[PDB]
RNA sequence: GGUGAAAUUCUUGGAUUUAUGAAAGACGAACAACUGCGAAAGCAUUUGCCAAGGAUGUUUUCAUUAAUCAAGAACGAAAGUUGGGGGCUCGAAGACGAUCAGAUACCGUCCUAGUCUCAACCAUAAACGAUGCCGACCAGGGAUCGGCGGAUGUUGCUUAUAGGACUCCGCCGGCACCUUAUGAGAAAUCAAAGUCUUUGGGUUCCGGGGGGAGUAUGGUCGCAAGGCUGAAACUUAAAGGAAUUGA
RNA sequence: CCGACUUUGUGAAAUGA
């Protein structure tokens, strides 16, 4: 019983994709089956935005974003409801 | 405890728009332990934007040396820069290319130094490709282009000047305007200065790109 | 000396907890009308409530 | 007056460092662990509260009035996400008098790093 | 110093010191270690 | 795994009967 | 330091933390893709040299020189074996600390061979598209990679055009992908797994219930682990595939 | 192996008196 089409992981035209590092457990999967998102974070939440840029010594200072680029493995993403399992039909779609 | 720290007054060299860096502190000048020569080389890392009075230029820390004290007030030459960790996250994404090149230079005072530098290729409006890619040929063209010009542009009399051009972006917007031939390029920087081999003390030297 | 601080329950953001005991709330400070934070009140609490606040810094997060 | 506040905010612990302008020596240094008796609430946010506001006190005590934030995660081969202490001790340092410089994240990331701890199939507790 | 025996073995440690008078000084000299050569150890 | 160290079992005991072979030999 | 929590551990012989410099050796983030190259294995920093290669273009040449292939031959990840070099990180073995009824494991600390380079072997992987290679026809579409041809309309380029970047159209040749049966099939599913009881284009390898068993033996390659070739007795009525309802 | 005295002169700073 075949699950996906691509097999779970996207390699076509390859025979060897090179591995990462889980970002939780340190799972060695290959950088194409891992669940990767490019998250931007502010470094303080909407209740931290004012109480720091009333103490900004500077005025007109915009706050950073913690840019990171976090890779995880299929177990450490189901465990943190990165991803979910879908339907059967609802598995197929992209977007 | 710290009541045998006094400070000292930092102060940049005068090819920057404002001086008076900042505040340090060395434990009083005792012997075997003086505190002049004691510590001599403190590397600082202050940001161009509060040495030029500007906010377009939160990115770009300019790292300074101290090379020698005079009575209470530490002098400082020029170091090194580098983006903040910030800036560079923020012009990577996905979609298109990033493209480096590096390069030892000899200015005319015998200093040896690093060039690191960065570029993106711009998507032209109307297009409808997704992605902006150059083809791997361009890219070492455009390379070779951003190494022959940082050669040319440098190779001149000194690190004053030199930042002289490193403050307005000289070598970023004359970039494109030699390169985009072959591809826009947008966001075009010199993302590092590493200073190699400096070269000796030249108390007199000091004193004219400082005072 | 930190001196207790009142606050005006402004909005029940929800009803948190793990065996769903604590409200989780929003307090709006009387002394300084501008300072918003969101605190976990225990207890049967309505909208307006003056609640006594031994800490200020110690906040809930959206689903502490 | 300024100063530099390497805020280490890992995981585990928090540490506050309060450093001149030049990074060679330490004006004031209080970790989150110094504040709790605990092993695990060491880490908790509030651990990051009242070790900074320990911090401006000292400071001011002493005569910085402005502090350059250096956040920074574990860094190295590790996670890259300031730990639960970073923004908590960011807001208690902010709040608690005192004037904030500029705000930066400098958690090494390696251009590529070594091996990673754990093993091919990672920690699987 | 390792001789004799109805067997054949050294009978004391073969390690000597730096010290030892020259006659006594036969053996492993003055050795910061034995044992087959394993990791760091090993550079 | 237990087609694969079913495998390793019969290999460990076919060293073991090659041992015994030798001995016979 | 570490975890949900701890300790072994390091620590007033100043650990962790901060900055500066050095050294060593590994890895080449982000850009990085339903993307390229390769016979498969596999291949990501720069520049140079070396030789090779598909595709495209061609009013060049030769003219059947071709396809697939028992014997035979090359390459063949990781682990492994022999011997120099190196000894950063990680780490089978091993030792400890916890957990537990026990815990030879999961968790954590130290750590050997090993991990890296060279010389020499080994010859297997879920070596996967679980789909041999060559060829023909059959359905639709937009993407995208490479080359090429045709179109104006602008460039932070260009002594002006050309070119290069972008847009439109079309041919090949790739890896794919999306809808649909008029098809197939045990079905999942497949536009190639289709053009099969209305059965034949060529070619190689291979299976005949499940075990026993990839085992015994015999041979043969290998230093060794191993590899290649490989039964029978006897046992058994099911083992297995796809999908459906439930639990 | 180690300390002191000795061959063993010249002058400079830092801590102790
Ligand atoms: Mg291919
Ligand atoms: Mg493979
Ligand atoms: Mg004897
Ligand atoms: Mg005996
Ligand atoms: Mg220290
Ligand atoms: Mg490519
Ligand atoms: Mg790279
Ligand atoms: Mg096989
Ligand atoms: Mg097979
Ligand atoms: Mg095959
Ligand atoms: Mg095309
Ligand atoms: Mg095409
Ligand atoms: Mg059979
Ligand atoms: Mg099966
Ligand atoms: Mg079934
Ligand atoms: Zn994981």
């Amino acid at each position: 019983t075949f699950k996906r089409r691509n097999g779970g992981r996207n390699k076509h035209g390859r025979g060897h994709v090179k591995y990462i590092r889980c970002s939780n457990c340190a799972k060695c999967c290959p950088k194409d089956k891992a669940i990767k998102r490019f998250l931007v974070r502010n470094i303080v939440e909407q209740a931290a935005v004012r109480d720091v840029q009333e103490a900004c010594v500077h005025d007109g200072y915009v706050l950073p974003k913690l840019y990171a680029k976090v890779h995880h493995c299929v177990s450490c993403a189901i465990h943190a409801h990165i991803v979910r399992v879908r339907s059967r039909e609802n598995r197929r779609n992209r977007e | 405890p710290f009541t045998k720290k006094q400070w000292y007054d930092i102060k940049a060299p005068l090819l920057f728009t404002s001086r008076n860096v900042g505040k340090t502190l060395v434990s009083r000048t005792q012997g075997t332990k003086i505190a002049s020569e004691g510590l001599k080389h403190r590397v600082f890392e202050v940001s161009l934007a509060d040495l030029q009075n500007d906010e377009d230029q939160a990115y770009r820390k300019i790292r300074l040396r101290a090379e020698d004290v005079q009575g209470m007030n530490v002098l400082t030459n020029f170091w090194g820069m580098d983006f903040t960790t910030d800036k560079l996250r923020s012009l990577v994404r996905k979609w298109q290319t990033l493209i480096e090149a590096h390069v030892d230079v000899k200015t005319t005072d015998n200093y040896m130094l690093r060039m690191f530098a960065i570029g993106f290729t711009k998507r032209r409006p109307n297009q409808v490709k997704r992605t902006c890619y150059a083809q791997a040929s361009q890219i070492r063209q455009i390379r070779r282009k951003m190494v022959e010009i940082m050669v040319n542009q440098a190779a001149s009399c000194d690190l004053k000047e030199l930042v002289n051009k490193f403050i307005p972006e000289v070598i970023g917007k004359e970039i494109e305007k030699a390169t985009s031939s072959i591809f826009p390029l947008q966001n075009v920087y010199v993302r590092k200065v590493k200073i190699l081999k400096a070269p000796k003390f030249d108390l007199g030297k000091l004193m004219e790109v400082h005072g | 000396d930190t001196q207790v601080k009142l606050a005006v329950v402004v909005k029940v953001m929800g009803r948190t907890g793990s065996r769903g005991q604590v409200t989780q709330v929003r307090v709006k400070f009387l002394d300084d009308q501008n300072r918003l934070i969101m605190r976990n009140v225990k207890g049967p609490v309505r909208e307006g409530d003056i609640l006594t606040l031994l800490e200020s810094e110690r906040e809930a997060r959206r689903l502490r | 007056v300024f100063g530099v506040a390497h805020i280490f905010a890992s995981f585990n612990d928090t540490f506050i460092h309060v450093t001149d302008l030049s990074g060679r020596e330490t004006l004031v240094r209080i970790t989150g662990g110094m504040k709790v008796k605990a092993d695990r609430d060491e880490s908790s946010p509030y651990a990051a509260m009242l070790a900074s506001q320990d911090v401006a006190t000292r400071c001011k005590e002493l005569g910085i009035t402005a502090l350059h934030i250096k956040l920074r995660a574990t860094g190295g081969n590790k996670t890259k996400t300031p730990g639960p202490g970073a923004q908590s001790a960011l807001r208690a340092l902010a709040r608690s008098g005192m004037k904030i410089g500029r705000i930066e994240d400098v958690t090494p990331v390696p251009t590529d790093s070594t091996r990673r701890k754990g093993g091919r199939r990672g920690r699987r507790l | 110093p390792h001789g004799g025996g109805n067997h054949q073995h050294i009978g004391h440690a073969s390690t000597v010191r730096r010290d030892a008078p020259p006659g006594q000084k036969v053996g492993l000299i003055a050795a910061r270690r034995t044992g087959r050569l394993r990791g760091q150890a090993a550079a | 795994m237990r087609a694969k160290w079913k495998k390793k079992r019969m290999r460990r005991l076919k060293r073991k009967r090659r041992k015994m072979r030798q001995r016979s030999k």
